[PDB]
RNA sequence: UAUCUGGUUGAUCCUGCCAGUAGUCAUAUGCUUGUCUCAAAGAUUAAGCCAUGCAUGUCUAAGUAUAAGCAAUACAGUGAAACUGCGAAUGGCUCAUUAAAUCAGUUAUCGUUUAUUUGAUAGUUCCCUACAUGGUAUAACUGUGGUAAUUCUAGAGCUAAUACAUGCUUAAAAUCUCAGAUGUAUUUAUUAGAUUGAUGAUUCAUAAUAACUUUUCGAAUCGCAUGGCCUUGUGCUGGCGAUGGUUCAUUCAAAUUUCUGCCCUAUCAACUUUCGAUGGUAGGAUAGUGGCCUACCAUGGUUUCAACGGGUAACGGGGAAUAAGGGUUCGAUUCCGGAGAGGGAGCCUGAGAAACGGCUACCA
RNA sequence: UUUUACUUUGAAAAAAUUAGAGUGUUCAAAGCAGGCGUAUUGCUCGAAUAUAUUAGCAUGGAAUAAUAGAAUAGGACG
RNA sequence: GCCCGUCGCUAGUACCGAUUGAAUGGCUUAGUGAGGCCUCAGGAUCUGCUAGCGGA
């Protein structure tokens, strides 16, 4: 039940110490590595299954290779992800034809569409005034402050 | 791994120590860089406190400083001609803090001609304004006519990345010198 | 007999701030039948080996036990 | 010292610049401070040339510690003192004392010169060696 | 010992929160804050203890939630937010405004005020500083940074906190003669007026202070804190005004009730 | 709360021990055991070995929700799973090591790191998006499986962010360079820092100049209310907050650190020094000082005032027993400090571990 | 304004523990509680004090004990 | 009266003792040396900009 591993190069089955972002391990906890023995990556018949991708179509189709199709499970959910998915420019108000899901389970069937992010939304247009306008309202109230400061030490230096 | 401990490293009087508190995180020492010459390669070091530092390894440019007419140019270290530390260093040309360098004095060339307009090494009248008063040494200039100026590093490149310094002058080029006639 | 005493300023304050313990006494909202303390955390404990939802292991020994 | 320029690096004071450009009065600049707690800076220490990074006038090192005053026992080492400094510890079941010594090695700059005796002075400084955290402030050659 | 502590064991709390031995193996480990941990006084402490407002902590914690409590102007939900000296705590529900003061036997007393005084604050100046692009700067006893302070306001000065625009107000001056109350030591919430001060370059500043009954107590410059001129303390003192009394005379303020 | 008595003689007075006598939060054991309050308890020997079960997880309004999860015109509520964040370095246990080591009291950091809390703090960013950039990205989920077995995972299809990686909007004011640069962060050099702030004291705070950076930061984030003015539109504005973020200060801390103080032993008197021992210069390394390490050099450093070595059925202290006074003995153990997690060593993550209810290797 | 010892005073020497003040836990060991009146829509006292006398720190004293002064005067005074 | 020592029997406790005796534990020269860490490289395959070229 070894897994393969994608460039170990060998036909028998070794010990690596496995890392965050590789395969055949999920690390149990941050920063924690494990040796265990993978499989390599030149197939023989250790191999109990392989595992294999179509990339070319040449004769009658397998009965569960394209008659047979899912669809994808979930749409886009970014705001510019529907856009380059149903390829409707920038300005076309991208919150109507979102991919919606209907539940026949107690027939009222309410159907679940995805929030989506991102979202250009007067919210957002709202919190960025918010901040930009904070920033030269302290800005101000610190040139202010400076500006009476140095008065004061201007007119505690007049005493001569 | 390396520690910069005292529980080892017997005490004053010569007594061994006995062994307490298997070797510490925050006593910890790393490996020397050797900042070697060239292809600028540097390592970020994760160090106590979320901290960088970093390891520069095989280092091609510094930034050196006249400290004379303080220009500080950037420049390209040409290898390491004196080390008070270990003649290794130099046989190696191992960049390291303190280290006696030679390096291009091409940017210091054209700052001089930029400024002083007095030919060197080989908005009209501010030559003249920097007046008669250019002649900076008997000993600084004649490196221009070989185009090698010798440099002192002072920074530290395996803390900090970088291989900044400073140009011999006075007293201490002439220190640097003799060592130089001599070893040389 | 010596005792202490709490008058709330309305039945929502006291719902609000009285402990549950003390309401199921007088008999307002009443205990949650939570299971055993033991049989809790053993299943937390056995919660914890599994992944994900489950019903990946599920489907999975759907098959094998047996064929 | 005898050629302060002694060792195999140039020996001079950080970032203390002698401008071969500007026709100064002495041409060797020399930084030095007031130790503090009214210790009098030598004139040794003012007009000398020695460098010693550790002396804690013309150096980069502070007295901020404990005072102490003690007999030198030793000036066999480079810059570097042991000092003596005798006391009387108390037995309390016998209600009486006995004499107890521990030597202190010292840091003595060449702005001092120190003797076997010399009762000195001596301020704590940073960890300057592996044994060393004082340095001597007053030669007091008793 | 790998990290900070996160546990505060009972008897190893600051003994003047007058904490129940025999109530449970913990105390409430001040949160880290303004003042200190040990010279601190945890909210919870002070309304499970100094008011019996709540009887647990977790009816401090409703409390609390609520935003009912507010120490120096601001909410403070936190349960064991570390309160301290001059530190002003006001509930609106039940409207009251109380200071963090120091009676005569060194804990924190419960000083109510009036909200026309409780407006403000005082703050012991702990350094004067320049700051980042050269603005100057005073840090206070409660751990405030104030830029663009007086420049005549020193270290050992006290300085009036707005506390709704954390400003100097006014500032009283370290000298012979101002009234000072004692916030360490062994004289911790005593009173009186600074007659000397010795200087002891390197070592620890000491302070000579004289009460209204004449009485003189050496403490360390650390531990007193100016609150005004003698007479005209800027802040309300509590019932005791600092006079330390010894143990005979209390017991006979205490048979005078009979 | 200052006490003695029996035993050497035929008898005596002594020395002197043996014996008696009293206590022990001081342990065992025998016999006995009705009541109330309090509650030590696998330390001693084996820091010996351990079946089994539990002991560290965590969600608000406020990071990410199309659960084919529930329930009454995009979700408006709740919400498994998962990603993200934070925590898991606290606690609890034990006393094996450990004799200038720990520890106690007392110092220092002008010798450093410091998540968090608290307070303050950022108009300067650009060489055809800002009315908001990408997947170069993936999880959970859907379907195909291998192994007897693990908190094992492969293969294929989506999918977001406060994950990841990029990237603009803020004039005005503002001086130097020969139109440009001028925030902050890093590195170097120089200058001022006086008599124009502070300290007992600085090459301090801080500012300036000239440059430098395998780019640091300068919110592309979230909630609840929606208000005011108006070119009435996709207008302009404006709240209270949450989270995040540079630097400084603060706090919780950490690490080093001054002085003085440890039991028996000389049938331990010299020890340390090639192989760092003591110091100097320089460097490297560290968060930082420092022989901490390296190179060169000097020949030092400790010691009868007991070094060094050996023993401890030795963790240190607060304390405990007994006690006229002085003392003797004890302290594994309710608090503080230390160390360890079978023996060593190494290391990832992280502010913080040389972590072991984390990992890696060796030994048993 | 030589150098010490000594001694007085003061700050320090966590809490718990110890001595110990108050307090009818029914007494007591203990604990830091509690007390005082009423038909309130509540008033009030406390959780002291002493000691850790080694080491360091600050201060008063100047007996006791040690130490140093001007002798080839390189002495003191303005 | 009291008394001393050899020798002989019994029992016990220590001592010396060929056996280069034995076992256990500590320290240690030398040899080999796992492992992680730093470093010289290396380049499966994983997408991007146009065989040119970068990044992981
Ligand atoms: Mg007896
Ligand atoms: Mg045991
Ligand atoms: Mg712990
Ligand atoms: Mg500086
Ligand atoms: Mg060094
Ligand atoms: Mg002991
Ligand atoms: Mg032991
Ligand atoms: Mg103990
Ligand atoms: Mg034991
Ligand atoms: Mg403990
Ligand atoms: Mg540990
Ligand atoms: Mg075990
Ligand atoms: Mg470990
Ligand atoms: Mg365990
Ligand atoms: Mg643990």
């Amino acid at each position: 039940g070894f897994p393969m591993k994608q460039g170990v190069l060998l036909p028998t089955r070794i010990k690596l110490l496995l890392t965050k972002n590789v395969s055949c391990y999920r690390p149990r906890r941050d920063g924690e590595r494990k040796r265990k023995s993978v499989r390599g990556a030149i197939v023989g018949p250790d191999l109990a299954v392989l595992a294999l991708v179509i990339v070319k179509k040449g004769e009658q189709e397998l009965e569960g290779l394209t008659d047979t199709t899912v669809p994808k499970r979930l749409g886009p959910k970014r705001a510019n992800n529907i856009r380059k998915f149903f390829g409707l420019s920038k300005e076309d108000d991208v919150r109507d034809f979102v991919i919606r899901r209907e539940v026949t389970k107690g027939e009222k069937t309410y159907t679940k569409a995805p929030k989506i992010q991102r979202l250009v939304t007067p919210q957002r247009l709202q919190r960025k005034r918010h901040q930009r306008a904070l920033k030269v309202r302290n800005a101000q109230a610190q040139r202010e402050a400076a500006a009476e400061y140095a008065q004061l030490l201007a007119k505690r230096l007049s005493e001569r | 791994g390396i520690s910069r401990d005292s529980r080892h490293k017997r005490s004053a009087t010569g007594a061994k120590r006995a062994q307490f508190r298997k070797k510490r995180k925050f006593e910890l020492g790393r490996q020397p860089a050797n900042t070697k010459i060239g292809a600028k390669r540097i390592h970020s070091v994760r160090t106590r406190g979320g901290n960088k530092k970093y390891r520069a390894l095989r280092i091609e440019t510094g930034n050196f400083s006249w400290a004379s007419e303080g220009i500080s140019k950037k420049t390209r270290i040409a290898g390491v001609v004196y080390h008070p530390s270990n003649n290794e260093l130099v046989r190696t040309n191992t960049l390291t803090k303190a280290a006696i360098v030679q390096i291009d004095a091409t940017p210091f060339r054209q700052w001089f001609e930029a400024h002083y307009g007095q030919t060197l090494g080989k908005a009209e009248r501010k030559w003249a304004a920097r007046a008669a008063s250019a002649k900076i040494e008997s000993s600084v200039e004649s490196q221009f006519s070989a185009g090698r100026l010798y440099a002192c590093i002072s920074s530290r490149p395996g803390q900090s990345g970088r291989c900044d310094g400073y140009i011999l002058e006075g007293e201490e080029l002439a220190f640097y010198l003799r060592r130089l006639t001599a070893k040389k | 007999s010596v005792g202490f005493g709490l008058v709330y300023n309305s039945v929502a304050e006291a719902k609000k701030f009285e402990p549950t313990y003390r309401l199921v006494r007088y008999g307002l909202a009443e205990k949650v039948e939570k299971a055993s303390r033991q049989q809790r955390k053993q299943k937390k404990n056995r919660d914890k080996k599994i992944f994900g939802t489950g019903k990946r292991l599920a489907k999975k020994v759907a098959r094998r036990n047996a064929d | 010292e005898l050629t302060v320029q002694s060792e195999r690096a140039f020996q001079k004071q950080p970032h203390i610049f002698n401008n071969p450009k500007v026709k100064t009065s002495k041409r060797t600049k020399r930084w030095y401070k007031n130790a503090g707690l009214g210790f009098k800076t030598p004139k040794t220490a003012i007009e000398g040339s020695y460098i010693d990074k550790k002396c804690p006038f013309t150096g980069l090192v502070s007295i901020r510690g404990k005072i102490l005053t003690g007999t030198v026992v030793s000036t066999k080492m480079h810059r570097t003192i042991v000092i003596r400094r005798a006391y009387l510890h108390y037995i309390p079941k016998y209600n009486r004392y006995e004499k107890r010594h521990k030597n202190v090695p010292v840091h003595v700059s060449p702005a001092f010169r120190v003797q076997v005796g010399d009762i000195v002075t001596v301020g704590q400084c940073r960890p300057i060696s592996k044994t060393v955290r004082f340095n001597v402030v007053k030669v007091s050659a008793a | 010992a790998r990290g900070p502590k996160k546990h505060l064991k009972r008897l190893a709390a600051p003994h003047h929160w007058l904490l129940d031995k025999l109530s449970g193996c913990y105390a409430p480990r001040p949160s880290a804050g303004p003042h200190k941990l040990r010279e601190s006084l945890p909210l919870i402490v002070f309304l499970r203890n100094r008011l019996k407002y709540a009887l647990n902590g977790r009816e401090v914690k409703a409390i609390l939630m609520q935003r009912h409590v507010k120490v120096d102007g601001k909410v403070r939900t936190d349960t064991t937010y570390p309160a301290g000296f001059m530190d002003v705590i006001t509930l609106d529900a039940t409207n009251e405004n109380f200071r963090l003061v120091y009676d005569v036997k060194g804990r924190f007393a419960v000083h109510r005020i009036t909200d026309e005084e409780a407006s403000y604050k005082l703050g012991k100046v702990k350094k004067v500083q320049l700051g980042k692009k050269g603005v100057p700067y005073v840090v206070t006893h409660d751990g405030r940074t104030i830029r663009y302070p007086d420049p005549n306001i020193k270290v050992n000065d006290t300085v009036k906190i707005d506390l709704a625009s954390g400003k100097i107000t006014d500032f009283i001056k370290f000298d012979a003669g101002k009234l000072v109350y004692v916030t360490g030591g062994r004289n911790l919430g005593r009173i009186g007026t600074i007659v000397h001060k010795e200087r002891h370059d390197g070592g620890f500043d000491l302070v000579h202070i004289k009460d209204s009954l004449d009485n003189t107590f050496v403490t360390r410059l650390n531990n007193v804190f100016v609150i005004g001129e003698q007479g005209k303390p800027y802040i309300s003192l509590p019932k005791g005004k600092g006079i330390k009394l010894s143990i005979a005379e209390e017991r006979d303020r205490r048979r005078a009730q009979q």
